[PDB]
């Protein structure tokens, strides 16, 4: 059956993505104050395969943690647009999510997803480094999901 | 009494013999001297004498101020001069804190004090990015925390909350696009003044 | 009072043995060797790493998590559509829109709290003169879209008898404090 | 025979992984996409203007030296030689003028990086 | 039988550097009071595929300013470099065995900086820039002086051959006559892999990347294999060279296990450095190699010069 | 019911080390170079 080995070999792929998820080395706030705790020893992302990266040549998922100027929002453009194709983006934050406290301003972005297409979305202001990882754990589960070759074949 | 604080009528009066003593060195500039119950004296002088009476503050050898702290404006926009420009300045050899004033309107500049305090550059560069106050001989005077295109001054009072364009990505032009603002929300005011005035010692008199 | 912390206090002179101690710590690489010895060490320490999704971080019941409306014993919603939670929000992120019920009480129609516009800073539920509106433990409700993190009076409701039993216990351990 | 085939092995085993690289994936190219990094923002320059090193007399010197050291490898079959008196004067001698040399350039201040 | 040999020789090196980057990551976490990856295998073991796999799955995502034919070239050039490079050493019997060996090693070494400079340039943009010129200055350092100590090692060896170190080595290691030296070969061979405290070709902190920083993956991951290949690379050379392992001509064995526990202990002391030191400025390398350990290895080849003529320790020629 | 109160202990918390504390170890200079040296000579011999 062609289903069921086209089946394995997505899943194989998938398990590959979502084992070896590579951020950037970009945050904005307070937020990515919190993403360096998910940093830091105790909920260690590294053991979880997830290792920052700094170019976004070599970045998988961009964390958007922070608020999101007027000002910043062609640069983080521009930086997600520069990253390879398998892309994600999960905002974290009220900021990154819808503007959060500073929704009314002149200056700010209401939302990241009016920038970039955003994968998953974390709340808190700040989310703990706990609920971020839950955010990344929920996005390894959601690119578990995909089904790209099947979707292929059936095409 | 447990819930108000003390008042230090000696700093108190220290702060008003300095404000004489400044008042009458300097005459052709100072409009007024007050001392506020927080202990804090202030300096209103007239824009021309800006240069001259940071100078002299800044080394004078009894009124050594050599630290600026903070230089900002405040919009009053029911006054002929619209713009409030304030210095607070800080003497670390005499431990104390002056704050002197000045006024502005639109299109009258007040000369910039770069050469007296390096930090000016800085907080003049962002007096005149939010309040659209021109500061004379300044170095590389420009926009310091609006964005490059940003149109209008937005910490006026006129300017609203929410500014007039706002950005969103345009996938036909495959850019970041500036759009007139269009809020799903409407910031709702709140009238939060109470009826009831709360301080008689500030009681205007009528009209 | 104050301290130096690089100034030297006179001078050592020159010695030959302390000459030869300079000299070895210069050539024999002492200090680096020592920090080797440190991060030794911190190797074989115990890691401080927990097993994230199974044991989860210590918390308080103080934590400010997932906003829920809570229910009196009997039932009834504790909300009275006072709307002072909403006049004390900074984010303005909470609508509570309202009208006499058919059993003529004052309750709500639309109560809406945007988590993507929350700042999550309790004012809320330490503002609500009932006990109506909580910020309960839930941290882990991460959403795939927007629109999710746009809460109505039903998902309110929902998340308060989902977390009741948490809820009603952290408040009971709370509430002397506050 | 043998190391050419091991080179050649190497070579095609490095090829075979790049042409893998860049016929396995998707390919999805835009011109924002393939634009230059530069940190989230456009270039204003073009990345080939002169560039102008400061470690230039450095690098001359290593030039020297390194033919210096191909002076000095052949020691190991001079060791070996019948007479050694000559050659470990000879050796001393250019030891002695490459360190002189280089103690010339230190003083001069030949290694320093002028701004 | 010599396809085998080949294939006995490449794929376990290659092995041996994917779980040296998983024993880089672990051993860099539990010196960081945390963990490694522990999830992605039983004890973290599938992580070096999992990173492989995503890696050669992801676009190359070639650039508009880019010289298409130095960009490819590069990372290829150097990852057979690297195994280039593991052909001649001798366990204690090469696959491939040379007269001059170490000038083999010290031509293929060149040539893998020219890899990473025809990147650096062909990737058009100012952080790559960077990163090849600051490859330029790190290779004048460490090239000169690893030709002075090669030079006086093999001085007190005989020819310029590997086989001739291990017979030299049978009775005592190279480290106790010649320890300084060993000393600034370590510091030479970190320079010489691009490792820290030295980095400073892909120096995180000071550029981005520096030459990857328009690398995606793929010909990255050739970067990373060559570079880490290096790493153990040059950690067995020093243990062959100076920690000269138990040889016995009735059974190879013992040798083989000798060398492998001096190269694991050489390349987790790599990472042992990674983990203690900050970062050079790469003006302050050349300063320190230039002036410190050039007239130190000047006057020490000097001494191992005059060394076998007064002692009569002149090693054979064969 | 008495007042009780986050307070510390009647006697006070403990001494706390705020000083900056190095353990001033390792052996002296002469003894290091006089080691390399014996391991030099042994090994030129
Ligand atoms: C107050 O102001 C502020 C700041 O200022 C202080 C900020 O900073 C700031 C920004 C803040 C942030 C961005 C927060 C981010 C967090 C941090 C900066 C701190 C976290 C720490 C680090 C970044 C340092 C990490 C340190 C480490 C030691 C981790 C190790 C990381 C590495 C990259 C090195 C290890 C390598 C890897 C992870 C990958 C290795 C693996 C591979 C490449 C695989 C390759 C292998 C192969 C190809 C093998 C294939 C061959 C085979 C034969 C295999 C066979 C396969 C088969 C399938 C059979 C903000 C906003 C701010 O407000
Ligand atoms: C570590 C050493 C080895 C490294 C190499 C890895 C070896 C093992 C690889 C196993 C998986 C092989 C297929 C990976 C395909 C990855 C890209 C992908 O999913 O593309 C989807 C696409 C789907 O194509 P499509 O028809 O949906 O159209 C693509 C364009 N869109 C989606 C916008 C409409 O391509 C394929 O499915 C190609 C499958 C090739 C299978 C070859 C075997
Ligand atoms: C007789 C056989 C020996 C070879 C000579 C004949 C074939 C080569 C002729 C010269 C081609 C020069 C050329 O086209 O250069 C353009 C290119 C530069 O072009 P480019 O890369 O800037 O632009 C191409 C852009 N695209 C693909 C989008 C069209 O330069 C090279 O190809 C030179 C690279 C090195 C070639 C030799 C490598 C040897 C191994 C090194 C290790
Ligand atoms: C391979 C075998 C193992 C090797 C060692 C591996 C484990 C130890 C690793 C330690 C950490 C290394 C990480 C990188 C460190 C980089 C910094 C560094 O090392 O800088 C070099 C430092 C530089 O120190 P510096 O730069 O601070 O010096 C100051 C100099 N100025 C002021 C000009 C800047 O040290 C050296 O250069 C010393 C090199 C070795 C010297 C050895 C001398 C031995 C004795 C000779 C004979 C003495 C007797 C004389 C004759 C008597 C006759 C009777
Ligand atoms: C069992 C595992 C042991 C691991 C030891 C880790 C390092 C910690 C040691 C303790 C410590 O902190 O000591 C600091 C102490 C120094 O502490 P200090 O800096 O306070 O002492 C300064 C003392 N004066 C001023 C007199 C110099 O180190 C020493 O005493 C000696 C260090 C230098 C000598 C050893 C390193 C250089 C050796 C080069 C030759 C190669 C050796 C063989 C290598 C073989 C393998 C490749
Ligand atoms: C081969 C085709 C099948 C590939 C695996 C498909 C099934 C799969 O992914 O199973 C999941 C399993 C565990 O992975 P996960 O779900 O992330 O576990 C979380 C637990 N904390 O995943 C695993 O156990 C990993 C399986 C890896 C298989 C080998 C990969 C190449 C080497
Ligand atoms: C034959 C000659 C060659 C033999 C082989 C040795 C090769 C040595 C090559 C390099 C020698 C250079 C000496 C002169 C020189 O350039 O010294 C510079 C140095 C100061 O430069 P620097 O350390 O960069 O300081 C920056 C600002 N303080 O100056 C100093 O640090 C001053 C040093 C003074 C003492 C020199 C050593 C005397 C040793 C006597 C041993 C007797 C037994
Ligand atoms: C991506 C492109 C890469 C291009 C660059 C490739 C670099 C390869 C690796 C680095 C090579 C550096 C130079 C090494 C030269 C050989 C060293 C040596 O000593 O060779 C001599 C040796 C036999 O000499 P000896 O040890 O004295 O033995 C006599 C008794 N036993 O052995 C011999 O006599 C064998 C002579 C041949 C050995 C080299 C074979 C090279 C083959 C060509 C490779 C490149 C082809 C062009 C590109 C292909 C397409 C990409
Ligand atoms: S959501 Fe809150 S914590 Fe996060 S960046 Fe905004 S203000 Fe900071
Ligand atoms: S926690 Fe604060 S920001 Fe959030 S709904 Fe309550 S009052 Fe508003
Ligand atoms: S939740 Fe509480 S504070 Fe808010 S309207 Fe209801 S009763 Fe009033």
């Amino acid at each position: 059956r062609a289903e069921y080995v086209v089946t394995k070999l997505d899943d194989l792929i998938n398990w590959a993505r979502r084992s070896s998820l590579w951020p950037m080395t970009f945050g904005l706030a307070c937020c990515a104050v919190e993403m360096m705790h998910m940093a830091a020893p105790r909920y260690d992302m590294d053991r979880f395969g997830v290792v920052f990266r700094a170019s976004p040549r070599q970045a998988d998922v961009m964390i958007v943690a922070g608020t999101l100027t007027n000002k910043m929002a062609p640069a983080l453009r521009k930086v997600y647009d520069q990253m390879p194709e398998p892309r994600y983006v999960v905002s974290m934050g009220s900021c990154a999510n819808g503007g959060g406290y500073y929704h009314y301003s002149y200056s700010v972005v209401r939302g990241c997803d009016r920038i970039v297409p955003v994968d998953i979305y974390v709340p808190g202001c700040p989310p703990t480094a706990e609920a971020l990882l839950y955010g990344i754990l929920q996005l390894q589960r959601k690119i578990k999901r995909e089904q790209k070759l099947k979707i292929w074949y059936r095409r | 009494r447990p819930t108000v604080r003390p008042r230090s009528d000696v700093t108190h009066k220290q702060l008003s013999a300095f404000g004489e003593y400044v008042a009458e060195i300097l005459p052709k500039y100072v409009q007024q001297v007050q001392v506020s119950c927080l202990d804090e004296l202030e300096i209103c002088i007239h824009p021309d004498g800006v240069i001259p009476t940071l100078t002299f503050l800044r080394d004078h050898t009894n009124a050594q101020f050599k630290s600026l702290a903070d230089l900002t404006a405040v919009d009053v926009p029911t006054r002929q001069n619209r713009f409030e420009i304030v210095y607070n300045l800080l003497s670390l050899r005499f431990n104390s804190r002056i704050r002197v004033k000045t006024y502005a309107d639109e299109l009258t500049p007040i000369d910039s004090i770069v050469s007296v305090h390096i930090a000016a550059n800085w907080y003049e560069r962002e007096v005149w990015d939010m309040f659209g106050v021109f500061f004379f001989n300044h170095p590389d005077l420009r926009r310091i925390l609006t964005d490059y295109g940003f149109e209008g001054h937005p910490f006026r009072k006129d300017f609203p909350l929410t500014g007039y364009v706002e950005l969103r990505y345009d996938d036909e032009v495959k850019r970041v696009v500036a759009e007139p603002v269009e809020l799903a929300q409407e910031f709702r005011k709140f009238d939060l003044n109470s009826p009831w005035e709360a301080f008689p010692a500030y009681r205007q008199p009528p009209e | 009072t104050y301290k130096y912390v690089n100034k030297k206090e006179q001078e050592s002179e020159v010695d030959m043995k302390s000459a030869t101690d300079n000299a070895a710590r210069i050539l024999m690489w002492t200090e680096l060797i020592r920090g080797l010895g440190m991060t030794l060490s911190y190797l074989f320490r115990e890691p401080a790493t927990i097993n994230y999704p199974f044991e989860k971080g210590p918390l308080s019941p103080r934590f400010r998590g997932e906003h829920a409306l809570r229910r009196y014993p009997s039932g009834e919603e504790r909300c009275i559509a006072c709307k002072l939670c909403e006049a004390i929000c900074p984010a303005q992120a909470i609508t509570i829109e309202a009208e006499p019920r058919a059993d003529g009480s004052r309750r709500t129609t639309r109560y809406d709290i945007d988590m993507t516009k929350c700042i999550y800073c309790g004012f809320c539920q330490e503002a609500c003169p009932v006990d109506a509106i909580v910020e309960g433990p839930n941290f882990e409700f991460s959403t795939e879209t927007h629109e999710e993190l746009l809460y109505n009076k039903e998902k309110l409701l929902n998340n308060g008898d989902k977390w009741e039993a948490e809820i009603a216990a952290n408040i009971q351990a709370d509430y002397l404090y506050r | 025979m043998n190391l050419y085939t091991v080179i050649f092995i190497n070579i095609l085993l490095s090829l075979t992984l790049i042409l893998v690289a860049f016929w396995l994936p998707q390919m999805n190219l835009y011109s924002e996409k393939a634009n230059p990094y530069e940190c989230g923002f456009d270039p204003t320059s073009s990345a080939r203007l002169p560039f102008s090193m400061k470690f230039f007399l450095v690098a001359i010197t290593f030039l020297l030296f390194d033919l210096e050291i191909a002076l000095l490898l052949p020691l190991p079959w001079a060791i070996q030689t019948i007479k050694t008196s000559t050659m470990m004067i000879m050796a001393f001698i250019l030891v002695t003028i490459l360190s002189l040399g280089l103690a010339y350039e230190w003083t001069q201040k030949g290694l320093e990086w002028t701004e | 039988m010599f396809f085998i040999n080949i294939l006995t020789l490449l794929v376990p090196i290659l092995i041996a550097m994917a779980f040296l980057t998983l024993v880089e990551r672990k051993i860099l976490g539990y010196m960081q009071l945390r963990k490694g990856p522990n999830i992605v295998g039983p004890y973290g073991i599938l992580q070096p595929f999992a990173d492989a796999m995503k890696l050669f799955m992801k676009e190359p995502m070639r650039p508009l300013t880019t010289s298409m034919s130095l960009f490819i070239i590069a990372p290829t050039l150097s990852l057979t470099l690297a195994l280039s490079l593991w052909v001649p050493l001798p366990m204690p019997h090469p696959l491939i065995n040379l007269n001059l060996g170490i000038l083999f090693i010290l031509a293929t070494s060149s040539l893998s900086v020219y890899s990473i400079l025809w990147s650096g340039w062909a990737s058009n943009s100012k952080y790559s820039l960077f990163g090849a010129l600051r490859a330029v200055a790190q290779t004048i350092s460490y090239e000169v002086t690893m030709a002075i100590i090669l030079l006086s090692v093999l001085l007190m060896n005989g020819s310029y051959s590997l086989q001739t170190l291990i017979t030299t080595q049978e009775h005592m290691w190279l480290l106790l006559p010649a320890w300084p030296m060993a000393m600034m070969w370590f510091i030479s061979t970190l320079a010489e892999t691009n490792r820290a405290p030295f980095d400073l070709t892909e120096g995180e902190s000071e550029l981005v990347s520096g030459f990857n920083v328009e690398y995606a993956a793929g010909p990255f991951a050739l970067f990373f294999m060559a570079e880490y290949t290096n790493i153990i690379l040059m950690n067995a050379l020093t243990t062959i060279i100076f920690l000269g392992p138990l040889y016995y001509i009735n059974l190879p064995e013992l040798y083989s296990t000798n060398f492998m526990m001096e190269a694991l202990l050489l390349s987790s002391t790599f990472l042992w450095i990674r983990a203690s030191y900050p970062r050079f400025r790469y003006d302050q390398l050349m300063h320190l190699l230039w002036k410190n350990f050039l007239p130190l290895t000047l006057a020490l080849c000097m001494w191992h010069i005059s060394l076998p003529i007064f002692t009569a320790g002149v090693p054979p020629y064969m | 019911s008495k007042v009780k109160q986050d307070m510390p202990p009647p006697g006070g918390y403990g001494p706390i080390d705020y000083k900056r504390n190095l353990p001033r170890r390792g052996l002296s200079g002469y003894s290091m170079f006089a080691v390399g040296i014996g391991a030099l000579i042994f090994g030129y011999w």
